RNA sequence: CACCAUGUUCAA
RNA sequence: AUGCUAGAGCCAACAGCAGGUCUGUGAUGCUCCCAGAUGUCCUGGGCCGCACGCGCACUACAUUGUCACAGUGAAGGUGUCGACAUGCCCACGUGGGCCCUGGCCUGAAGAGGCUGGGAAAUCCUGCAAGCCUGUGACGUACUGGGGAUAGAUGGUUGCAACUGUCUGCCUUGAACGUGGAAUGCCUAGUAUGCCUGGGUCAUCAGCCCAGACCGAUUGUGUCCCUGCCAUUUGUACACACCGC
RNA sequence: CAAGGCGUGGAGUAUGCGGCUUAAUUUGACCAACGCGGGGAAUGUUACCAGGUCAGGACGCAACUGGGAUUGACAGAUUGAG
């Protein structure tokens, strides 16, 4: 996929941060809240949902993705992130 | 049908920062490159040693 | 020459603010536009083709698929291949072609000399 | 103001229409019916009704604070701007969507 | 008091006379001068697409229309009087605004 | 290699239907951006009927 | 005679440059001018003209007919 | 192409002695007086016989009964 | 009570 | 107010057609391609290309008319990123503009500038629609009918106008003189005529979907033609008479 | 169909279809196809043709490989093409 460290980065900071991350079917812009493309968005999702770590939904033109117990886990593991911080999906 | 177009690959020009610097034991590093000037950090990188041009890749700035 | 009661040395001594009012209404609009770097890319590269061959020849064919462009003075002489979609016809371009394009020069289709118009060509068959 | 009512009104058909079908689809094996939407202030409440609320919400409330969050994202909502509600529909034998979709996953 | 006017707009006529009966209702109860609900014309967004989804057959077309009831209530009220009346709860579907100068 | 999708342009081949992508029939009326095909499968839940 | 120059025939004559009123045969002569202008070089809509066609971008499918029928 | 299925009026484009003289005579003891009776009776052009109508009822040897831009009825005085 | 002949092979 | 089901439409059962659509879909099975791609994008071209046959529509063949001036005088509607703009331009690290446009000014027009309104029963807009009516010119002549074709060249939309997007101005002035065999639609605010709005659309409407306006001739039946429904009847048909 | 009205068939164009030409003139459809695919395509639309890019070949396995797997690029050529 040959995505930018940062980019790589940025992206699973949204991906955690949030439990969930929506990207617009169209893959030449950016979508807001990243400055990541929606095509990198895309192409790094669809590794993340065929490893397990996200379930993907597609219902007009967008995609969904909701994080997975694996998924909190391999974002914590890469990320280095303490186990004291949890999803915003998990904060309540 | 016409011959195919290679993709380009790149020289595997094995230990390029030995070339880099010659070393010194009398004095000490000199760096046969000259470095790039910029705001933005280039002063560990180096200009390749064109012919004709001085020429920084990270920021893409060619001398003549 | 005389194009417009102005020979070559008027036409190429002159400005493009003032081509823009000798040339006709779509390629003043089209340089009222500030034509783009496409064709400003051509106009350089043919200087540089005129420049290479100068005196004892004609200069080499320069290819593009710019059917947009307009012929202006400063191109008057020149070999240029035009594009239609499968080969790129060489056209010495002559001053009584300024102000058309290079589309109108390279022809995109071969004229039409019918045969046999077989079954399915009316209603006895 | 921002639109004439015409297309605020079709605006607004449009935005339900994306809700039903996203949500028919992410909710189809947990017997979703329909999906009510609300514009109230200070909140745009959005009520999902289907079979089994027992799992249309997930592991405390996990599932259905994830689609509150994912149509917060999708639609652009201000925070704290949209809330996601179920309930159980009243008869599950009235809802033809509630009894195609059981007929299709049996 | 000062001069109010709530705009009412809705694709249910049923739950758009619901809500201005409620809202009058409200600024007759503590009488607000109220002049009754102004009927704009009905907005009739006509769409008329084809059948098929594909030009086969007779071409017939499907006439789809959305109609946009809009009803108007001015009052001579205070701000706050006026904002209670209308956050009664309202009807869904009805949107309403409430404008003052 | 920044001329990827960089047709200068904006048109039928950038008005996609909002549901399907495709760019054959939309019905662009009151902002409705779907395609002829799709509306008269969504058409009720915009609020549209069939009256005359 | 105060006739303005937006009324005439011949609006800007390139080849000379000057505004006219082209009248009793010199208008087809002038026509055949711009022809042979635009048939010496290979111009399309010359071509077109010498070829016998419908220059100006019509459909040559279905109406210029002619009769002649095969 | 295949065709699948009248002598010409040469009518005075200009008056005369004898024509003018007899529509200043004759006409103006016609029942109804029209350009397309004038210009039957005279051979004469129908710009003429308009021309005609509007002299003799200016200067008072025809009355006109119904004159619109269909049939511009005219009659004899008295 | 003018005249009104015909419809390739398997498949349905 | 009225009396074909009040008019007009919407919806419309059961069985089917091996009717159309896999090129509407993140509808889809099997199958093919899959990096020198049948993916995708970009440039150019083509889909429009013309010895011909056809469907269909627009314009006509003129005086119940064409042009010129003027008058009277609709209805349905659409309209300013809530996908685009996450852009481009003017202005000044930031505002305004992008849709429908009024009024004023420049120009012969096309059109362009200045300045305002409208997210609209509020502004465009009482859309001062065309047909129509009044007058004048034309005078039966392929004619001031017809306006196809073509020439020089001024705008506009667009990144881009060549194979002319549309459009201004002068010029050019074709066939067509009511159309053979044949054939379509139609019963009252209907046919026809006449324009208008919306869809498509950055620009292109001779198209479609609707809207009014002017407004009838005939018929109020029949089963002759072409077919439909029902009963009776015959049959060697059942793929069902395009049968055997 | 009868009584009839407006016509269509003849003319010129607009457009769809067949045919022919073409690098390609993509293509479906033949009462119930032919201003129909809301198909009025300058370009993206596009499916066709001449070229040229990019992978947007996940995931797994093996190989290579921080005494560098790979990426991006100035300039001169090349290219239609900064």
């Amino acid at each position: 996929m040959l995505v930018s460290k940062k980019n790589r980065e940025e992206v699973y900071q949204y991906l955690f941060k949030e439990g969930v991350l929506v990207a617009k079917k169209d893959p030449g812009s950016k979508h807001p809240k990243m400055d990541v493309q929606n095509l990198v968005v895309i192409e790094l999702m669809r590794g993340f949902a065929s490893k397990g770590f996200v379930k993907e939904q597609y219902a007009w033109r967008h995609y969904y993705w909701y994080l997975t117990n694996e998924g909190i886990e391999y974002l914590r593991q890469y990320l280095h992130l303490p186990a004291e911080i949890v999803p915003s999906t998990l904060k309540k | 049908t016409r011959p195919k177009k290679k993709k380009h690959k790149k020289k595997k020009v094995p230990l390029a920062v030995l070339k880099f610097y010659k070393v010194d034991d009398s004095g000490e590093i000199t760096r046969t490159r000259m470095e790039c000037p910029h705001p933005d950090c280039g002063a560990g990188v180096f200009m390749a040693a064109h012919k004709d041009r001085q020429y920084c890749g990270k920021c893409g700035l060619t001398y003549v | 020459f005389t194009y417009r009661g102005i020979e070559l040395e008027g036409l190429l001594d002159l400005s493009n603010e003032e081509l823009a009012q000798i040339l006709p209404k779509r390629a003043r609009r089209k340089f009222s536009r500030g034509l783009k770097r496409k064709h400003m890319a051509l106009l350089k590269k043919l200087r540089r083709a005129k420049k290479d061959a100068a005196l004892g020849e004609k200069p080499p064919t320069i290819k593009t698929h710019l059917r947009n462009m307009v012929i202006i003075p400063e191109m008057i002489g020149s070999m240029i291949g035009v594009y239609n979609g499968k080969i790129f016809n060489a056209v010495e371009i002559k001053g009584e072609m300024v102000g058309h394009y290079l589309g109108e020069f390279s022809i995109t289709y071969r004229p039409v000399k019918h045969g046999r118009p077989g079954i399915g060509a009316t209603h006895s068959s | 103001g921002n639109l004439s009512k015409k297309r605020k009104f079709v605006a607004d058909g449009v935005f339900y229409a994306e809700l039903n079908e996203f949500l028919k689809r992410e909710l189809a094996e947990d017997g979703y019916s329909g999906v009510e939407v609300r514009v109230t202030p200070q909140r745009t409440e959005i009520i999902i009704r289907a079979t089994r609320t027992k799992e249309v919400l997930g592991e405390k409330g996990r599932r259905i604070r994830e689609l509150t969050s994912v149509v917060q994202k999708r639609f652009n909502f201000p925070d704290n701007g949209v809330e996601l509600y179920a309930e159980r529909v009243a008869n599950r034998g009235l809802s033809a969507i509630a009894q195609a979709e059981s007929l299709r996953y049996k | 008091i000062h001069k109010i006017r709530i705009t009412l707009s809705s694709k249910n006529p049923k739950a758009l006379e619901k809500v201005c009966a409620e809202l009058i209702k409200g600024a007759k109860d503590h009488k607000l001068r109220v002049r009754g609900p102004v009927k704009i014309p009905t907005k009739v967004l006509r769409i008329t697409t084809r059948k098929s989804p594909c030009g086969e057959g007779t071409n017939t077309w499907d006439r789809y229309q959305m109609r946009i009831h809009k009803r108007l209530i001015d009052l001579h009220s205070p701000s706050e009087v006026v904002k209670e009346i209308t956050s009664i709860n309202i009807e869904p579907g009805v949107e309403v605004e409430v404008t003052v100068a | 290699k920044d001329i990827w999708r960089s047709h200068p342009g904006r048109g039928r081949g950038t008005r996609r239907c909002r549901i399907s992508g495709n760019r054959h029939g939309i019905i662009r009326k009151y902002g409705l951006m779907m395609t002829r095909r799709e509306f008269r499968e969504i058409a009720g839940d915009i609020g549209f009927v069939k009256y005359n | 005679f105060k006739i303005p120059e937006w009324f005439l025939n011949r609006k800007k004559d390139p080849k000379d440059g000057k505004f006219s009123q082209s009248v009793s045969n010199v208008v087809e002569q002038k026509m055949r001018d711009d022809l042979e202008k635009l048939k010496k070089v290979r111009c399309h809509r010359g071509l077109r003209h010498m070829w016998g066609l419908r220059v100006r971008g019509q459909h040559t499918k279905t109406t210029g007919r002619r009769g002649r029928t095969v | 192409k295949k065709k699948w299925s009248r002598e010409k009026l040469h009518n005075a484009v200009m008056w005369e002695k004898v024509i003018r003289d007899k529509l200043y005579s004759e006409v103006p003891k016609y029942k109804v007086i029209t350009v397309s009776v004038i210009s039957d009776r005279l051979k004469v052009n129908g710009s003429l016989a308009r021309e005609a109508l509007k002299v003799l009822h200016a200067e008072g040897l025809i009355k006109p009964v119904n004159v619109n831009a269909n049939c511009r009825l005219y009659t004899r005085a008295t």
